[PDB]
């Protein structure tokens, strides 16, 4: 199988210079006829192709963006680098790298999100949403974690270290008026289980290097 | 006299 | 009593034509070669007084002039001069024995000769006659000099020859009657020069340029094909030869050139490469340019000046129908023998001339001369048409990959030796095939052969 | 140069029905030399990058179910899903690679299914958060269809405004419904002053509003 992973600064202040790095495995950018490319997707918008480098270091850019862009590869490290200048909030988006051979762009990274902001980092705190009589119904109780006041985005949330995936809802984040993010994850479980079985939510905010494990503890009221 |  | 005038002149035609090696043409005319003197007997009405003067006048073409070297005025003399001259060898009563010589740089063609006499304080002027003047390959100072006698007899005086044909697998031959000596043919070939574009647009300059075999040679490469100028032959490779003769039905030049003349200089239908090459060979040998016929198997037609025959594919394998580049099973052209004062001492000898209309050159279907030596050394920035002719004998066949999305293309394979094989001309004295491949290029597979190809690619 | 225009813009089919999605091109994307159509179709699930379904207009990528088929030539193309499964809900993009790369705006595809009121659950602020000196109260709407819902808060029967934010999930891949969360955000001061906290819920499936309440207390 092929896989690709993007990497670089999540936050980036206006009129600066974004540098992203694609690391890939399961082909060689030294093979004749092979290319790697970048695409970005602004929040709620269409995908935009940005650039592309070949095995022999021929290159192509979006004509509209050519003046801002730079693409390099380091074929020793299986890596390709992207350089966009003068980052404005308009350019806040999710940024993907992709493999190309003979077809179109067939295999895409997971994508890293890039925020263009003067604000500073902030790590969240993690309050529980305990299950009570007032979140039960029909032998189904609802519990959850509230991840409040972080920046920038992203934040990942897991349940029982991924052991629980069924009936989990992790809502999108909301930008609070305070200028920080906050989001909630909730899972519905049986009432029977609440007594016997444990529920821990697993929170990770990388920009700020926060890793919390909050156990949600069944309330009796 | 002919094209290949 | 009476003033000095000419009674009659004996041109001693038989004798002079033998000495000038023009004795084989079927013609009553005085045919001469430049540089070499000829002897005439001039019978006057009296002896020469030591107060009187005789002046000779020669002119060629419609606007002759001293400055352009197409008219000359020269006294009867004892001194041999540099240019045109007339030497008095003996007087015997009224009869003068005179030796006349032409410069080795004189324009070839038809000339008129007149004599102007200054006597009894008066001036008279009478036309003596006309002659033809050709290139002189027996003369060490002429640009067309060919010193070896066997080679000269083949490449000038031999009126029948052999053209190689077919493909690499199966080389064959056909007889061809050049027929330069048959009635009216020398005359027709001279006609040709008087019907070029060059001549139609500036006759005076064209005729002055007829001293130069590079010029005469290239004019011929144009005028032997119909394109542009109503020249001799019209090519047809359609396979359907309605309204004329199948190219495979000609056996020599004589019918062709005669049919051209007889139709009032209307193109003759139809020819292919060997038919052009054979007809051009007649013209060259007629005028005194030693020449031969060259055949090339797997001959490249490059149509975009990159020294390669390009085939195109998508990166998935499907073939893209792009490019014009092609390759013939065989092609035939000519080489003519002369020094190249325009190029340098190292570039004389055989020069490619091609009358087959393949590519245009300064807007006209013409081709050459190209130093064969030059082509071999990859010196393809030189005159004339050296990129085309390099491709012919030593193109690389390249398969290209083309990515439509990005418009990138790149080399896929290179075949550096399939082009230009078994390059062939008739043997001196026999009908054997000489290979001259190694005269056109360095040995396939060698280092030097690749380093020239490179040199040449950078000379574009 | 080349502009990619999808239709419709969005689409709800019943489970197991045919879903059709169209794409038009500014110009022909058919290369005359190989007679191949340089068009592609992607699928994008929520929280994931796009996955390539179909190159060359019609050839389907290794591993893609047979129910996804691509048709068309020149400038008009069509992506057909023969029997729509609950897990096919996503945004389908068309793309041209005749001349560099441009995409369609995208088409959203959802399961049409029965109406289905929300279940409302409520979550008092945490003791751990009262110490911080704000108080977040949380109303949860769980598994409703369709999407459109409304939450208002009353606190001691006072309608709120300017102190609450909502967030909605995309459609599920199993029961094919939505969930929504409302957070009312107070100073500890004020969450201290009042007694009766209630969210109040509007949906298609309800004939009047549903309230779910708690009074502050140990119970
Ligand atoms: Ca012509
Ligand atoms: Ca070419
Ligand atoms: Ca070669």
């Amino acid at each position: 199988q092929i896989t690709l992973k993007e990497s670089g600064p999540t936050l980036v202040k206006p009129t600066q210079t974004l540098t992203l790095t694609c690391t890939f495995s399961g082909f060689s950018l030294d093979t004749s006829g092979v290319s790697v490319g970048w695409i970005r997707q602004p929040p709620g918008k269409a995908l935009e192709w940005l650039a592309l480098i070949f095995w022999d270091d021929d290159k192509r850019y979006s004509p509209s963006l050519k003046s801002r862009l730079t693409i390099t590869k380091d074929t020793s490290k299986n890596q390709v680098v992207l350089t966009m200048t003068n980052m404005e909030p308009v350019d806040t988006a999710t940024y993907y790298c992709a493999h190309r051979f003979v077809g179109t762009l067939d295999v895409w990274g997971q994508g890293t999100t890039v925020t263009v902001s003067s604000a500073s980092t902030k790590g969240p705190s993690v309050f529980p949403l305990a299950p009570s009589s007032k979140s039960t119904s029909g032998g189904t109780a609802a519990l959850g974690c509230l991840v409040k006041d972080y920046f920038p985005e992203p934040v990942t949330v897991s349940w029982n270290s991924g052991a629980l995936t069924s009936g989990v809802h992790t809502f999108p984040a909301v930008l609070q008026s305070s200028g920080l993010y906050s989001l909630s994850s909730v899972v519905t479980v049986p009432s029977s289980s609440l007594g016997t079985q444990t529920y821990i939510c697993n929170v990770n905010h990388k920009p700020s290097n926060t890793k919390v494990d909050k156990r949600v503890e069944p309330k009796s009221c | 006299x002919v094209p290949l | 009593m009476a003033a000095l005038g000419v009674q009659s002149i004996n041109w001693q035609t038989a004798f002079n034509r033998q000495a000038h090696h023009t004795d084989k043409f079927s013609s009553q005319e005085l045919i001469l070669r430049r540089g070499q003197n000829f002897q005439v007997l001039m019978i006057m009405n009296k002896g020469l007084g030591s107060n009187e003067r005789l002046e000779f006048i020669v002119s060629t073409g419609p606007y002759p002039s001293e400055s352009a070297m197409t008219k000359a005025v020269f006294p009867l003399s004892n001194g041999s001069s540099g240019g045109w001259s007339a030497v008095l060898q003996a007087s015997n009563g009224n009869t003068l024995t005179i030796s006349i010589s032409s410069p080795a740089s004189a324009p070839i063609g038809r000339y008129t000769m007149a004599l102007q006499i200054f006597s009894q304080g008066g001036i008279s002027s009478v036309k003596l006659g006309t002659f033809i003047l050709l290139f002189n390959p027996w003369l060490n100072v002429d640009s067309v000099f060919m010193g070896n006698h066997a080679e000269r007899e083949e490449y000038v005086q031999e009126d029948a020859g052999i053209i190689f044909v077919g493909s690499t697998n199966r080389i064959g031959m056909i007889g061809w009657n050049f027929g330069q000596f048959e009635e009216d043919i020398l005359s027709i070939c001279l006609s040709i020069l008087d019907r070029s574009l060059n001549f139609r647009r500036d006759a005076a300059t064209d005729v002055a340029s007829r001293n130069d075999p590079k010029y005469v040679g290239r004019v011929l490469s144009a005028m032997i094909n119909s394109n542009d100028d109503n020249g001799v032959l019209a090519g047809n490779w359609s396979g359907t030869y309605t309204g004329g003769r199948d190219p495979r039905s000609w056996n020599g030049s004589v019918e062709i050139l005669k049919n051209w003349k007889k139709s009032g200089f209307s193109p003759v239908r139809y020819g292919q490469c060997w038919v052009f090459a054979g007809t051009l060979n007649t013209a060259l040998r007629s005028l005194g340019i030693p020449s031969r016929v060259i055949t090339n198997f797997n001959s490249a037609h490059d149509t975009d000046r990159n020294l390669s025959v390009d085939v195109y594919y998508d990166p998935m394998g499907n073939p893209l129908d792009k490019g014009s580049d092609s390759v013939w099973n065989f092609h035939v052209w000519n080489e003519g023998w002369f020094v190249r004062s325009d190029l340098g001492p190292s570039y004389g000898g055989w020069q490619v001339l091609d009358a087959t209309p393949q590519e245009r050159s300064q807007g006209v279907f013409q081709c050459g001369p190209a130093s064969v030596i030059g082509v071999r050394e990859g010196d393809v920035q030189l005159n004339f048409d050296m990129p085309f002719i390099f491709a012919e004998v030593n193109a690389d066949r390249i398969t290209w990959l083309y990515d439509n999305t990005t418009g990138k293309q790149w080399k896929n394979s290179v075949n550096s030796h399939t082009i230009g094989r078994y390059i062939s001309t008739k043997a001196v004295g026999s009908n054997a095939r000489m290979d001259v491949t190694d005269k056109y290029k360095y040995p396939e597979g060698s280092d030097q052969e690749r380093q020239v190809f490179q040199k040449a690619l950078g000379k574009l | 140069d080349i502009v990619m225009t999808q239709s419709p813009d969005s689409l709800a089919v019943s489970l197991g029905e045919r879903a059709t999605i169209n794409c038009k091109s500014s110009q022909s994307v058919l290369y005359s030399s190989n007679n191949k159509n340089y068009l592609a179709w992607y699928q994008q699930k929520p929280g994931q990058p796009p996955k390539l379904l179909i190159s060359w207009a019609s050839t389907r990528e290794s591993g893609v179910p047979d129910r996804f088929s691509g048709s068309g030539s020149g400038t008009d193309f069509t992506l057909t899903i023969s029997s729509l499964q609950a897990e096919d809900v996503a945004v389908y993009y068309c793309q041209q690679y005749y001349s560099l790369w441009t995409f369609g705006q995208g088409t959203k595809v959802e399961i049409k299914r029965t109406v289905a009121a929300p279940s409302v659950f409520i979550f008092p602020p945490s003791d751990e958060q009262l110490k911080s000196g704000t108080a977040s109260v949380v109303c949860l709407l769980n598994n409703f269809y369709p999407r459109e819902a409304k939450v208002q808060w009353k606190v001691d029967n006072a309608l709120q405004s300017g102190n609450s934010q909502e967030s909605v999930t995309e459609q599920d891949s199993k029961d094919s419904t939505y969930s929504l969360s409302s957070t009312l955000t107070l100073s500890k001061a004020d969450y201290e002053k009042h007694k009766v906290y209630a969210c109040e819920v509007t949906h298609q499936g309800l004939s009047s509003p549903v309230t779910k309440s708690f009074n502050r207390g140990e119970c």
